[PDB]
């Protein structure tokens, strides 16, 4: 395709702040990707920002520093910025700019694509039909996760939400064995996490923890620590989704694409808005938040006539616990669903910290039924969900009314707050529980009472599970 | 024909609502009759009903044809329209007979471009005129109000407007206006001398 | 016994319910109408800027 | 009397919020004591 | 009746131009024919939103809510035009509708109206709900024009005092109401009573009137007084001694 040679400037009408600003170009286009050299011979990749005549301006992604008038270089590509894609690229692990850095060799790339990906036509969307596993058994039990949903999980400054990222990681899969272990050996599902704005202790335990797992076969990794520029941090999401994207459509697979700290993927975008000098949005974010996000989030689902799919679960902190804040609202909007995680629950120390009260789902209903799992969930679900607020409700009326004047029933149901938080809840890092796993505990603390308590559940049912 | 979208087709005459808008339940039906030629709104939360009505309204009422309009959708919606279309199937000739003959679709997602978002709106009341025009009875869903609000406070966002409220730019209400008046009884303008009308149900999302 | 029992425990529901009433009908506006307050004066300071 | 007295601003709203949590779960709790009492007062009258 | 019609459909920025016209043929029909006029502007909480349209296109400086800040004096160019001119006969009144948004009634529009115009009236929704017509508040509504609008030979002799002793009633009356909420029955002393029964008789007597039932003045104060006669002279306080002697017995 492209034959021509590229040019070079040493044109520096001046600079200021992040960004350069040169003149005498020939035909310059926007997102034209630019490289520098200094007088020192550093080299540094940068991009075109605004485009005016024969003007034009280039932030540097490294960032501005010792950047003479009259010596120095500037390169021009122009093409816009294309992922190298490519299958082989499960088992490595990358920087936000995509340089590898675990010693490994530059990825000889299988085809050249569009960072910025091209929307999926709704006509060929397909409604999920089936729900995973996690390997956490109070999300699975509780909450499902279809194929193709978008769940966010809000977490709060000071939580161990990195440490249950990490256990869905090396936990993630499938529950196919419902018939047969043969037919299940047939597995095409993988994971890409994306590490963003972490802090340096953060990614070596990342790092180490998924390479302990064993399972580093099927991961994709990528990094981006907070010392690295500014502006990598809003292309590394770019070039994930680009990724899941051609493992997905282009092999058929069964992706699963985690998103870490996107309240650090906001104050990235925030900082490039204001050094554009654009004018502030709402709360001092810019307005076009709301589309910047969607275009993030809405690169997910199944396609017709692709054997494959895309699941999102989005990462992100609330300032100062606040529920309406405008990245949480956002991102609630576009997304389906919601799971929290609770301070005070944390604060009893019981692992993983999930408060399943405020904890909900959009799309349980059909992710979940007979044949792609058991006929004994939903009414198992509603009855947890109802005899754990039945139980917190009674232990608040018992701190006033007195125990003396409980009945039984009422420690039963005490007794089930307590079963339900020691066992079902609180799981352990490595605990590896399955779904049917978490339905047999579920009935077992449901075995407490009698089936007459249990109004919840159809008598039909009733007879063949309760009698366990 | 090709027809501008940004201004109203000339009609005989407005006239007065004088019938009551048929739905297939009774509840909301006897007690807060919507009207013919109508404007009303509906709240619009998960797990309660929204397309519900629209089902309701679709298959069990007098109107001629239903036109919908989405902002911020899944496929989910389309792909379960379509099946009712052979599924809330009607005898009016007796014979079962599919939905997609009657309504037409017009929606879009999030990620598509905001002045697609915007238009949407706009080029879903004209076709409900065009429609309203051959002398029938046109109910209008312009549903998902409030992604429509957000898509303003959107256009707003670039063009260094004042912010009224919350960023919604000062002509927020004029546009508001402008769409809900679009509606009611008309007397058609031409020889036949035919009447119709068009109703709207704006779905509320607080 | 038992009379006597039930007479004191009238006067006590009578107060229970004083203070709950008191709290459901004076406070609970009155927050409420300051928050609302409150965010408009933010709203204010930040346009301004 | 109809506004609590204090400078708008940010951690005020906090501090407002988290007075308001505070009558209500006062308010709950109150509503717990009376149950408890009405019921006292129901086993007492009957029989 | 002229008539001037501006609904939704026309362009935004004729509702600008519009009240100043009718205003002016009203000035004419007032000071050129000599006729008596009265004019009924509505919505003026659009006609504000048109100017914060057509200002914010500008770029003026802003006050609270994002109203330009000379619009408090174009409110007055356009309200102020009434009254009565020397040596002539005419008059114009004037009584412009305004919706409140959200009920906040420190909102800029109804305060800067509450500034330039004299009074109010305050249309409550309460007594909507409670399906009564026609729903009008009192308690926050004023008439500065009453000093001089009433007296010995114009209404009754008594007229200002029926009125402040029915108001000083009413809102004691809601002040007693506000209590009850909370003390419960057993608090209450006589008197609360007497002022919870007068608040209801009041409501459902003076303020309820009908769709076009139109009573004459003397009619009103006589009911006026068959409210105040509920309650014994010895408390009557702003009604002077010599109108309760020779007025309140019947």
């Amino acid at each position: 395709y492209l034959s021509q040679p590229r040019l070079t400037y040493k044109t520096v009408s001046g600079v200021n702040g992040p960004l350069v600003i040169l003149d005498h170009v020939k035909f310059p286009r926007y997102a034209e990707i630019v490289h520098l050299t200094l007088p020192d011979g550093t080299k540094r990749s940068g991009q075109v920002l605004e485009v005016s005549g024969s003007k034009a301006v280039v932030q540097v992604f490294e960032g501005t520093s010792g950047i003479d008038a009259k010596k120095t270089s500037c390169e021009f590509t122009g093409d816009i910025l294309r992922t190298p894609v490519s299958e082989d690229m499960l088992g490595r692990v990358f920087n936000g700019s995509g340089k590898p850095i675990d010693r490994g060799p530059v990825v000889l790339a299988e085809d050249f694509l569009d960072i910025m990906g091209q929307p999926i036509n709704p006509q060929c969307r397909i409604y999920p039909e089936e729900m995973i596993q996690t390997g956490i058994s109070a999300i699975d039990g509780m909450n499902s996760i279809a194929r193709g949903q978008k769940i966010p999980i809000f977490s709060a400054a000071g939580l161990p939400h990195n440490e249950i990222a990490a256990q869905i990681c090396r936990q993630a899969g499938l529950v196919k064995k419902s018939k047969d272990v043969v037919d299940y050996s047939e597995e095409n599902f993988a994971i890409v996490f994306a590490a963003m704005g972490v802090n340096m202790e953060t990614a070596r335990f990342f790092k180490s923890d998924f390479e302990e797992n064993g399972s580093m076969d099927n991961v994709c990794l990528f990094l981006n620590l907070a010392n690295d520029p500014t502006i990598e941090r809003i292309i590394t999401p770019r070039l994930a989704l680009t990724t899941a994207e051609f493992l997905a459509y282009q092999c058929e697979k069964h992706v699963l694409v985690i998103l870490t700290d996107m309240s650090s993927y906001a104050e990235a975008l925030r900082e490039v808005s204001a050094a554009r000098e654009e004018v502030p949005g709402r709360r001092g974010f810019p307005g076009y938040m709301y589309t910047d996000l969607a275009t993030i989030y809405e690169r997910a689902g199944r396609v017709e006539g692709r054997n494959g799919s895309i699941t999102q679960i989005p990462i992100l902190t609330m300032p100062n616990d606040d529920i309406t804040h405008p990245i949480p609202d956002l991102t609630g909007y576009i997304t389906e669903g919601q799971i929290y995680v609770d301070r005070q629950l944390h604060n009893r120390q019981i692992y993983p910290p999930i408060n399943v009260l405020p904890s909900l789902s959009r799309l349980m209903k059909s992710a979940i039924g007979e044949g792609m799992t058991r006929k004994d969930h939903a009414d198992v679900s509603n009855q947890l969900y109802a005899c754990y607020a039945i139980g917190k409700d009674v232990q608040a009326m018992k701190a006033v009314v007195g125990e003396e004047a409980l009945t039984s029933d009422d420690l039963l149901y005490l007794e089930f707050l307590q079963k339900f938080e020691k066992n079902f809840i609180t799981q352990g890092p490595y605990e590896n529980r399955t779904v049917y796993e978490t339905l047999d505990i579920g009935w077992q603390l449901l075995r407490i009472f009698p089936k007459e308590m249990l109004k919840r559940i159809p008598q039909s049912t009733l007879s063949e599970f309760y009698p366990r | 024909q090709v027809w501008p979208v940004r201004q109203v087709r000339p009609v005989t005459e407005k006239l007065p609502a004088n019938h009551p808008l048929l739905t297939g339940q009774r509840v909301l039906d006897a007690l807060f009759p919507c009207v013919q030629g109508g404007t009303t709104a509906i709240p619009g939360a998960f797990g309660c009903g929204k397309t519900v009505i629209s089902q309701s309204l679709s298959k069990y009422s007098n109107s001629d044809v239903i036109i919908y309009v989405g902002c911020g959708e899944r496929g989910n919606e389309m792909s379960e329209v379509l099946r009712d279309f052979p599924e809330l199937t009607m005898e009016v000739d007796g014979k079962v007979e599919s939905i997609m003959k009657r309504t037409a679709l017009v929606a879009n997602t999030s990620n598509m471009p905001v002045a697609a978002r915007e238009a949407s709106i706009y080029t879903g009341i004209t076709l409900s005129e065009y429609f309203r025009d051959m002398g029938y009875h046109v109910s209008m869903m312009a549903d998902s109000t409030s992604r429509w609000a957000e898509a303003l406070r959107e256009i707003s966002g670039r063009l260094a407007e004042m912010p009224a409220d919350s960023g919604y730019p000062a002509y927020l209400g004029a546009r508001l206006a402008s769409f809900y008046e679009r509606a009611g009884r008309v007397k058609c303008l031409g020889n036949p001398e035919r009447e119709g009308s068009v109703s709207i149900v704006g779905a509320v999302s607080p | 016994s038992l009379q006597t029992s039930f007479v004191t425990l009238d006067e006590a529901i009578k107060i229970t319910n004083r203070r709950v009433n008191a709290i459901e009908h004076v406070i609970i506006p009155r927050i409420e109408r300051t928050l609302a307050y409150i965010i408009t004066e933010l709203d204010e300071r930040e346009r301004e800027e | 009397k109809d506004r609590i007295e204090i400078f708008p601003s940010r951690m005020a709203q906090t501090i407002m919020k988290a007075r308001l949590k505070g009558a209500q779960t006062g308010r709950n709790l109150l509503k717990k004591k009376s149950d408890a009492l009405t019921l006292r007062f129901r086993q007492i009258l009957k029989k």
